[PDB]
């Protein structure tokens, strides 16, 4: 189907312990295929998938050397917002950004991405169109006249539309005995007495690949959301995902609950019971 | 500053069966800033060579990270994750429970 | 493959 490539950064200084920790990573989809730590001992982005240790030395070394020009730039960038919110250079403060695209089943361009974010709110962010900024506040809006001024949006909208979905392509290529896989959900529901009047049944979805997934609780075919636990979906650490949904049940009642599985490894939503 | 206090969740990556070698992940998630401190405990002792995935976020810029070790989990041993973080006046201890 | 950040805020 549709599929996204995505760059994450985060830079945090540390007033007093030297130069702010740098880390960066790339997905495809809700794979991880490349790391850069600044603190490392000499540092060099590093390969997280099979399919992309193939590439040769002159894409790791080019790779290294911009994440370490990020790291560089973003220290200074560090340095610049103080200035624009009026901070001190006591505290610790926090830089991220993003950028990316996704791209339909025929490897077409459907959106590409460029945001910063600081101290965990948004700062500026390209727009869908690839050519106009959105700035949160009067200090991203500095950073957007100097933008306009030296016309980002146009070189980030020619990467966006070129090489990140030309790469993107090529990983998918690669990869394509994993990107190009769905696993399913290995689902079953086990029964957690609570006393002799009530017990929770849990309906469990491992081992599955990508991350997105529903799973629902009904009794006699109606919907319990407002009566389900419903964990957060979490990594197994090993490329898959889990999730679990959970309700309360009286005693002799279990019959009338089904558990209802969607995963697009799944041709068809599944139905699941307690099976004593 | 805003400060969002993490979600914490200690699993097995395998469904526990005693005497079995395992995982046991403690996942921390929908947290700002980014410094935390994660322990995994073994009888409420620190496991020593705990890995941890690279630090990552979420669309909202909120944190993840994932602590790791293998383990052989037992009728009787128990295990936990202990994580602090700013939000944190103490920290929180949540016991690793093999059904959830 | 990243693209250079040439840019500044
Ligand atoms: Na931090």
């Amino acid at each position: 189907g549709s599929h996204s490539m995505r760059y994450f950064h985060t830079s945090v200084s540390r007033p007093g312990r030297g130069e702010p920790r740098f880390i960066t990573v790339g997905y495809v989809d809700d794979t991880l295929f490349v790391r850069f730590d600044s603190d490392a001992a000499s540092p060099r982005e590093e390969p997280r998938a099979p399919w992309i240790e193939q590439e040769g030395p002159e894409y790791w070394d080019r790779e290294t050397q911009i994440c370490k020009a990020k790291a560089q730039t973003d220290r200074e960038d560090l340095r610049t917002l103080l200035r624009y919110y009026n901070q001190s250079e006591a505290g610790s403060h926090t830089l991220q950004n993003m950028y990316g695209c996704d791209v339909g089943p025929d490897g077409r361009l459907l959106r590409g991405y460029h945001q910063d974010a600081y101290d965990g709110k948004d700062y500026i962010a390209l727009n869908e169109d690839l050519s106009s900024w959105t700035a949160a506040d009067t200090a991203a809006q500095i950073t957007q006249r100097k933008w306009e001024a030296a016309r980002v949006a146009e070189q980030l909208r020619a990467y966006l539309e070129g090489e990140c979905v030309e790469w993107l392509r090529r990983y998918l290529e690669n990869g394509k005995e994993t990107l190009q896989r769905a696993d399913p959900p290995k689902t079953h529901v086990t029964h957690h007495p609570i006393s002799d009047h009530e017990a929770t049944l849990r309906c469990w979805a491992l081992g599955f690949y990508p991350a997105e997934i529903t799973l629902t609780w009904q009794r006699d075919g109606e919907d319990q959301t407002q009566d389900t636990e419903l964990v957060e979906t979490r990594p197994a650490g090993d490329r898959t995902f889990q999730k679990w949904a959970a309700v309360v049940v009286p005693s002799g009642e279990e019959q009338r609950y089904t558990c209802h599985v969607q995963h697009e490894g799944l041709p068809k939503p599944l139905t699941l019971r307690w099976e004593p | 500053m805003i400060q969002r206090t993490p979600k914490i969740q200690v699993y097995s990556r395998h469904p526990a069966e005693n005497g079995k070698s395992n995982f046991l992940n403690c996942y921390v998630s929908g947290f700002h800033p980014s410094d935390i401190e994660v322990d995994l405990l073994k009888n409420g002792e620190r496991i020593e060579k705990v890995e941890h995935s690279d630090l990552s976020f979420s669309k909202d810029w909120s944190f993840y990270l994932l602590y790791y070790t293998e383990f052989t989990p037992t009728e009787k041993d128990e295990y936990a994750c202990r994580v602090n973080h700013v939000t944190l006046s103490q920290p929180k201890i949540v016991k690793w429970d093999r059904d959830m | 493959r990243r693209r250079w950040h040439r840019w500044r805020l």
